[PDB]
């Protein structure tokens, strides 16, 4: 029979680096409709983002 | 100056729109 015992004492220095590139598009909608005592109003929106 | 105040209640009338940030 035999029994060992192990010490182990690791120093692991790491280095890391990155970059990314990200193109955005987009596409939006409205549509309203206001109403007072006598004026009413309707209105209608379309918006196209680029990022 | 009725005129005038005829625009004024005319602006009135309407929102100023809201302020939005996409970023």
């Amino acid at each position: 029979q035999s029994t060992q015992n192990t010490d182990s004492q690791t120093r692991t220095i790491s280095k890391n680096t990155s970059t990314s590139r990200t193109h955005t598009s987009e596409v939006h909608g409205n549509a309203e409709v206001h109403a007072s005592f006598f004026d009413i109003g309707g209105s209608v929106s379309a918006g196209f983002s680029n990022s | 100056t009725q005129e005038e105040h005829l625009k004024e209640i005319m602006k009135h009338i309407v929102k100023i729109e809201v302020k939005g940030e996409e970023a």
